[PDB]
């Protein structure tokens, strides 16, 4: 309400183990999983999509 | 756990290498897993199931 | 100084996608812009791919689309992705326009992005109409016949113009070849206008759901909106997946899988769903020329929203009467859509006329009245 | 419009392929091909399907080559430039019963039997419409219906009068797998077959969609965690205002 | 023999009996009307299509799943 | 009307202290269950009328129109259809 | 006799009408005609009925000589056209369209 | 619309006893349903400011009033993005909803409209 | 301030084709840039036209 | 350096664009041009042959090749226009050079 | 006049072995021949029609 050195209450959101490597590693596991599926999805997308350019079934015949 | 972070995550070059190697493994295993699952839920329906008659 | 700011080329990317200052409170309806960018990219990728397999000659067009479905590796996917994404493009574009109307994005200082937007909307309609013709199925032919015969209502020169667009005396091979060329081109024009409306917007920045200035509290476009945009990308791709892989023909008309036959007329010619409201507006006017003018006016009338909205407050978040009026307007726009696909029979003829009058009266009467009254209620009510 | 003018809308039958995870029953597809070949092919073409398309769906390569080799197709001219015929190969398309539309209509009292390669996608209803139509000829047209000459009453067909007569009767086909060839069985089989003809990627498409659904769902879940993670500083922000 | 024949007959006598009777009564009226002279020089000739559709639509709703279960 | 970082065009700010914590220090899903239930209920309740009124009205309109149309093209509706045309 | 010439894919019915046929067509009072027109408006030469032989209802081709007004009968929904090719009975709203045709010679017309 | 227009029209209504009897209760409920007070805004904070006139009026605000306005906008933006409403002292009470800006914008516009009138004067 | 400078869209055209400050002594070899722009426009116009007739 | 470097890419795109357009006629020079030029890619070790067949869409230059060159020849000029615009935006930071090679900052003309 | 003479050489000498597939009878009209002469040339030949009613 007045003092700016009295930091507002963040206890509802602060993690107790916040400076552990375990803690950071978890969030990077989420980011990395997301990167992993995006990489797997992009590979699948590109490979399937560009295969249209390979000889079609009538040509192969 | 610090060890895991230090090896696979701390350097971005390592993290991206880990992600791409994981993507490779996921892609290969997921393909195989879906293939088997798809064959079980569609059992006796697919060509591979009736081909033996011919 | 950081390279992204120093180098002129990088700086342009930077100013749009990275350091761009955005309001900190944009809600999920601000994500349709990026979905429309994603639709536009998917349509260019799938579109260019289909063009590598499509033949624009009328003797071969329909067959080339069958070849795509049957012989090209993943051709089914590319075809269905392209056809369904055209529907999703219109869901996203209606959403994006709806967001802009509800939140008053058309007001000063954003009249220019809005006005260019109305042109983007027209180009999208033209683009999607021409693409529909390229299949050269029955809906393709009969759609091009009916729509291009509306141009015949332009007095004196109308007939001549139609023959000029068709390249002949009926829809045929010349029409098909020219629509292919134009359908390839128009999405690039549409991309340029999309980029212009963003450049125009950059002067004011995005509006926000409260309708107040955001100059007090800005957030970089990345990472906050980058990551927020991914949520709707994946939500969109889930919807895309359900249609493309599991129900690819739910949004379409079976008549387009019959090859074009100039003799046989299909049971019912109705346009693609996203054109249906404008089609209902056209049917409402009995006069041929009147109908065409009304149909075009139904889109161009959006250009007067900056004038007819007399509110001193931007957007509807705080305006209960405007919100109710907007609800009625949006539902009426959907009812027009539904009336576009019924037969011209009682009682839908009169109903279509009432809905068309309601559509126009929103811009011309109700919005000016309601916005004037709300101004007075805010002032008296807060005294 | 009158419901007559629209046609009766077909029931929703539980086809094997209905269901996000379901393929066609390929034994039914094979039976359906036999119905097409022995009944429909008399009047209807299947021009977009090549012999190679049956291979590894309904038939082995040998069976399909045998079907192709029984037919004669137009070869390139001989050395004196005279026309020639050759035996069919797997890349050949299944040939139609008529050389052109005029021949087709002359054989069918003016009506033109459509090509069946896309018919399951080209009609509202799909398999259900084909099944309903083939099984939906009443013994007697409803009293008071005036059929035009050469028309047959069928309520599922718009207008009621169809130029195609009832064709499936118990035991017109003798299935090679010992399945009783009842009217309903044959209609179910042929309707499955035609659905496959119209959308031959159907099985592959739905498997890839399963993969897509799973990956995209996971990425959607993760993208929401990441969004919330990166936005938490903004959501959690607190202010203290001291008026100056 | 054809499974459909039995299933349709059962559904007509059972859950779709009201519609069966409607169609029947319609047919009786129309046949009788056709029997009468100067029917050919009438303005409106009644059919039974509507009643037929109501019956068929009903039969199909009660039969669809049962029929596909025995194929 | 909008500037850039450093000169965004805000009236001068003074007297506001802003505080936040690191994403790594926060639970991103803190109180998510409470929000998903109670907050969504609050926000939906507040906006319900603006959706329900127009949707219910236009659905009723459509229902009446489609039922009339259906009835006009029955045998029973022959006469009323003849007048309507 | 009535000929069928394809012209822009659409069939063209050309009938060489007899004297008594012309008479039959010139009878019907214009008043009682969905699409009110006399034969003189339709033909530029009474011996040459030239029409676009597509039915005005949905777009089937009428079988000629058949009908109830002995001109053309569309089999699709049972609409009857006249010896002028005017609609008399059935769903069809308009009379069978007349192309722009000119007699270059008295023995040849262009359409 | 101009704030001048809004203010003049409102004054016509408040003058007429009949009109005020029916309009003032409506306007009070409208403002309750509007719900801007639940984000801790004063009415005037919602007026569109990206116009030269309004920019000038904001520059004429006394420093204190201006600093308070910036806080209310930042606070409201934060409630918006959190999908929370104001509670307790953050809710604008009816007595605190003062027209702090209306006098300034009415002066800016008075001059702008006089300027337009006088640009069209004709010596008689 | 002049509209060509004030309006963001116009300003971009302005900065490239109108107020763009150039050296005063460019010789005729600096004109190939605009000829290449002209070639590119003719190729788009003629190219799109040929595409309307090409199979 | 940056406008120049983007220009070198414009030059490559122009070569590709004009090569594909030449194929579209499908005359003898069209075919034999596509055959020989796309068989240069065969020299890329290990994957070269595979890449050629992928670009042709078949085992020789034929219909698939022609259709895909049409689509790309339509597209490439638009890419070339975008790069042309990028090299100008890049140039705008320094402005045009001049035949004396000195600064022009002292004496500018609209 | 040379073009017309040249057509007569083509018709009487070259056409025995060589085709002229891209030229239609209409192309000679108002170049080498009147419309009547060209129609006369066309009407002397038989070309494939659309099938009759029995196909
Ligand atoms: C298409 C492609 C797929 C991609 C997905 C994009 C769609 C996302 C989007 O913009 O809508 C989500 C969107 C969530 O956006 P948000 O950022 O949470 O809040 C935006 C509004 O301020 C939220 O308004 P609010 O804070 O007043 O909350 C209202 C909302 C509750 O909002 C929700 O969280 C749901 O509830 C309703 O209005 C429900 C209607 C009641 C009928 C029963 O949901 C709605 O707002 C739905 C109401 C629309 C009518
Ligand atoms: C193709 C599309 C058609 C469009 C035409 C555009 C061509 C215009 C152009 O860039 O060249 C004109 C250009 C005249 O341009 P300018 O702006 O008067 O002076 C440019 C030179 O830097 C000024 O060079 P300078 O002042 O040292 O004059 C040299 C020039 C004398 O320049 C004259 O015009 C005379 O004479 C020669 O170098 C001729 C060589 C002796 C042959 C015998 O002609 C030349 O000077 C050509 C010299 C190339 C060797
Ligand atoms: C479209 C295809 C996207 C595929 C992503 C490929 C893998 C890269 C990835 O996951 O990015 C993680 C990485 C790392 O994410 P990060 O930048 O949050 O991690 C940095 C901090 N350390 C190194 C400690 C983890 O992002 C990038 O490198 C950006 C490339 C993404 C595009
Ligand atoms: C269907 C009818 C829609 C009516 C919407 C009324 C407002 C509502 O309840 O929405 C919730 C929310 C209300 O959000 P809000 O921003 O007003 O309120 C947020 C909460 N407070 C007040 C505390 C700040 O509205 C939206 O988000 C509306 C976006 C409009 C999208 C419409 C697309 C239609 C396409 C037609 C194109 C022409
Ligand atoms: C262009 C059109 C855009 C739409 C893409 C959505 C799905 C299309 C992918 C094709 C497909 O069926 O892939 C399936 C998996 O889906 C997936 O896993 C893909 C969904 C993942 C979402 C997209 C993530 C990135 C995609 C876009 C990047 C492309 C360019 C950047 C490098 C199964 O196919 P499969 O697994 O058999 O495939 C062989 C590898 N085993
Ligand atoms: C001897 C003739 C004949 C046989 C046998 C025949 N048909 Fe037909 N069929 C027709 C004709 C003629 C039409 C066109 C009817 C019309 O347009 O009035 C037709 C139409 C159809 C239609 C489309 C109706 C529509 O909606 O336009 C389908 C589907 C169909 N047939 C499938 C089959 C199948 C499946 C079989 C046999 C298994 C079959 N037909 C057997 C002659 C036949
Ligand atoms: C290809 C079609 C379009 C694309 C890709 C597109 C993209 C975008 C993007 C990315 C933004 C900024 C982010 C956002 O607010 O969502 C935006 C804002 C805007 N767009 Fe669109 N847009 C398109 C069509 C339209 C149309 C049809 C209109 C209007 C009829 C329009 C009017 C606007 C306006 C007014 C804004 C500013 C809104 C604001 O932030 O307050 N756009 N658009
Ligand atoms: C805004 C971008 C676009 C939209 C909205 C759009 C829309 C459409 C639509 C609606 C169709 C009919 C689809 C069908 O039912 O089969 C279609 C077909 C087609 N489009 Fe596009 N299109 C777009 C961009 C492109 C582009 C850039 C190309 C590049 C050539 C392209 C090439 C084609 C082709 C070849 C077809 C015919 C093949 C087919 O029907 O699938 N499209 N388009
Ligand atoms: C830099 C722009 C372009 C260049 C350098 C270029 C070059 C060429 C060349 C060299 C040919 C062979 C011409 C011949 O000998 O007949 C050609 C043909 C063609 N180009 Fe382009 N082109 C360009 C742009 C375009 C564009 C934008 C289109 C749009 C579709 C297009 C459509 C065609 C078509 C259809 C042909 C084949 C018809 C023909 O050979 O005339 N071109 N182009
Ligand atoms: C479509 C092809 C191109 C177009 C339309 C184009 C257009 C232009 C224009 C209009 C200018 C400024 C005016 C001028 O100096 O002539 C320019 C400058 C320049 N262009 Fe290009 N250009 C193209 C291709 C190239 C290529 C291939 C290169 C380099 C390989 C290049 C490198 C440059 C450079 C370095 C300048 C700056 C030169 C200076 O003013 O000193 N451009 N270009
Ligand atoms: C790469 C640099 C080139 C500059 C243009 C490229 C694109 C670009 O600027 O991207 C941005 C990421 C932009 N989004 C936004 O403004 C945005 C702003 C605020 C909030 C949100 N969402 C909320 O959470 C946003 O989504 C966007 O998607 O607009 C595309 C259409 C642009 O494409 C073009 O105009 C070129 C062409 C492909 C259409
Ligand atoms: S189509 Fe000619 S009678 Fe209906």
């Amino acid at each position: 309400g007045k003092s700016t050195y009295k930091i507002p209450d963040f206890t509802p959101y602060l993690k107790k183990d916040r400076n552990t490597d375990a803690n950071r590693l978890f969030s990077y596991f989420m980011i990395g999983s997301f990167g992993m599926l995006s990489a797997a999805g992009a590979k699948a997308t590109v490979q399937d999509f560009l295969s249209n350019m390979s000889a079609s079934a009538d040509v192969l015949a | 756990a610090t060890t895991f972070y230090n090896v696979f995550v701390k350097r971005n070059s390592a993290f991206v290498a880990t992600i791409l190697a994981s993507a490779f493994v996921f892609d290969m295993t997921f393909e195989t897993a879906i293939d088997n699952f798809w064959d079980r839920i569609n059992a006796g329906k697919q060509w591979k199931d009736i081909r033996h008659k011919y | 100084m950081a390279l992204r700011k120093k180098n002129s080329l990088l700086n342009m990317a930077n100013s749009y996608v990275l350091d761009s200052p955005q309001p900190s409170n944009l809600n999920y309806f601000w994500n349709f812009g990026s979905l429309l960018a994603l639709c536009l990219v998917i349509q260019l990728a799938t579109g260019i791919t289909l063009a590598m397999h499509y033949t624009s000659h009328a003797s071969l067009a329909f067959d080339s689309v069958e070849h795509i479905m049957r012989d090209v590796n993943f051709g089914w996917f590319i075809r269905y992705a392209h056809a369904n994404t055209a529907s999703f493009f219109f869901i996203c574009i209606y959403a994006h326009m709806g967001r802009n109307i509800y939140y008053g994005s058309y007001k000063t200082p954003r009249v220019l992005p809005w006005s260019i937007g109305v042109i983007i909307f027209l180009l999208l309609i033209i683009t999607a109409f021409m693409g529909y013709v390229l299949v050269f199925g029955q809906m393709s032919l009969w759609g091009a016949t009916v729509i291009c015969n509306l141009v015949s209502a332009i007095p004196w020169l109308g007939e001549d113009i139609v023959h000029f667009l068709w390249g002949g005396f009926s829809v045929g091979n010349p029409t098909l070849q020219r629509f292919f060329a134009l359908h390839y081109l128009m999405p690039f024009v549409l991309a340029v206008f999309a980029l212009l409306h963003l450049i125009a917007l950059h002067t004011a920045g995005s509006s926000n759901p409260l309708g107040i200035t955001s100059n007090v509290d800005k957030l970089s476009m990345h990472p906050y909106y980058s990551f927020k945009d991914l949520i709707t990308v994946f939500a969109f791709l889930l919807m895309f997946t359900l249609f493309v892989f599991f129900s690819p023909d739910k949004l379409g008309h079976p008549d387009n899988y019959i090859p074009a036959n100039p003799m046989v007329t299909p049971a019912s010619i109705v346009p693609e769903w996203y054109l249906l409201p404008f089609y209902a507006i056209l049917r409402a006017i009995p006069d041929k020329l009147g109908g065409v003018i009304a149909m075009v006016a139904a889109i161009l009338i959006l250009l007067i929203l900056p004038i007819v909205d007399r509110s001193i407050i931007r957007g509807n978040a705080f305006k209960p009467i405007s919100k109710l009026l907007f609800g009625f307007f949006i539902c009426n726009f959907l009812l027009l859509g539904v009336l576009g696909q019924v037969h011209i029979e009682p009682p839908f003829i009169v109903l279509g006329q009432i809905c068309t009058i309601f559509y126009f009266s929103y811009f011309l009467i109700l919005l000016p009245m309601v916005s004037t009254i709300e101004n007075i209620f805010f002032y008296i009510g807060s005294l | 419009m009158t419901a007559a003018e629209h046609g009766l809308h077909p029931a929703e039958y539980p086809w094997p392929q209905n269901g996000m995870l379901s393929t066609f029953d390929h034994a039914s597809l094979r039976r359906g091909y036999q119905v097409y070949k022995e009944v429909c092919a008399a009047c209807h073409s299947l021009d977009r399907i090549a012999w190679r398309n049956l291979v590894g769906v309904t038939h082995t390569t040998d069976e399909a080559k045998a079907f192709a080799e029984e037919l004669e197709y137009d070869d390139e001219p001989d050395d004196e430039g005279n026309p020639r015929k050759r035996p069919g190969k797997l890349a050949d398309y299944i040939p139609g019963p008529y050389p052109n539309e005029q021949a087709a209509r002359a054989a069918n009292q003016g009506a033109l039997p459509p090509d069946l390669s896309l018919i399951a996608k080209a009609r509202h209803g799909g398999a259900d419409y084909i099944f309903a139509l083939l099984t939906g000829y009443p013994d007697e047209p409803p009293a008071g219906v005036v059929l035009a000459p050469g028309m047959n009453y069928n309520p599922y067909f718009p207008g009621g009068g169809i130029g195609m007569a009832r064709t499936l009767f118990d035991g017109v086909v003798e299935y090679e797998d010992g399945t009783p060839a009842t009217t309903s069985q044959m209609a179910k089989d042929v309707a499955a077959f035609l659905t496959w003809a119209a959308e031959p990627e159907h099985d592959e498409r739905k498997k890839l969609g399963l993969k897509a659904i799973i990956v995209i769902s996971a990425m959607l879940g993760l993208s929401v965690y990441i969004k919330k993670f990166k936005w938490s500083p903004i959501k959690n922000r607190k202010f203290i205002y001291n008026p100056p | 023999p054809d499974p459909a024949i039995a299933l349709h007959e059962a559904a007509a006598e059972g859950p779709c009996h009201d519609f069966k009777h409607h169609f029947d009564e319609c047919v009786e009226r129309v046949t009788k009307a056709q029997e009468a002279e100067d029917y050919d020089h009438a303005e409106y000739k009644e059919d039974c299509v509507e009643e037929f559709f109501h019956l068929q639509h009903c039969i199909n709703d009660n039969t669809a799943d049962k029929l596909f279960r025995v194929l | 009307y909008m500037g850039w970082w450093g000169h965004m065009g805000s009236p001068p700010q003074k007297g506001i202290a802003g505080y936040t914590i690191s994403p790594f220090a926060a639970r991103p899903f803190a109180g998510v269950v409470h929000a998903a239930i109670f907050n969504t209920f609050r926000r939906t309740k507040n906006q319900a009328l603006f959706v329900i009124l127009p949707v219910s009205f236009f659905y009723y309109v459509w229902t009446q129109a489609s039922e009339k149309n259906e009835w006009l093209y029955t045998k029973a509706g022959r006469h009323e259809l003849a007048k309507a045309l | 006799k009535n000929v069928i010439i394809k012209w822009r894919g659409k069939p063209i019915f050309i009938r060489h009408r007899t004297s008594e046929e012309i008479e039959e067509a010139n009878e019907v009072n214009v008043a009682t005609l969905r699409d009110p027109q006399t034969d003189d408006e339709r033909v530029q030469k009474p011996e040459w009925l030239v029409m676009i032989g597509v039915c005005t209802h949905l777009g089937c081709v009428p079988i000629g000589e058949a009908g109830d007004f002995g001109g053309w009968f569309c089999p699709c929904h049972g609409s009857h056209y006249d010896i002028s090719g005017r609609i008399r009975r059935g769903p069809a709203p308009l009379n069978l369209e007349i192309p722009e045709y000119d007699f270059a010679d008295a023995e040849t017309l262009v359409i | 619309a101009s704030i001048t227009s809004v203010v003049k029209t409102s004054e016509l209504i408040l003058k007429s006893p009949l009109l005020s009897k029916i309009v003032v209760p409506l306007a009070k409920t409208y403002v309750k349903f509007s719900g801007y007070r639940q984000l801790g805004f004063k009415m005037n904070d919602l007026i569109i400011e990206e116009t030269p006139n309004m920019q000038l009026a904001l520059r004429r605000l006394p420093p204190t009033e201006s600093y308070d306005r910036v806080y209310r906008l930042i606070r409201a933006t934060q409630f918006s993005l959190s999908h929370k409403l104001a509670t307790g002292n953050d809710i604008t009470k009816p007595e605190e909803d003062d027209h702090y800006l209306i006098p300034y914008i009415l002066d800016v516009e008075a001059e702008a409209f006089e300027k337009d009138a006088l640009d069209n004067l004709e010596v008689v």
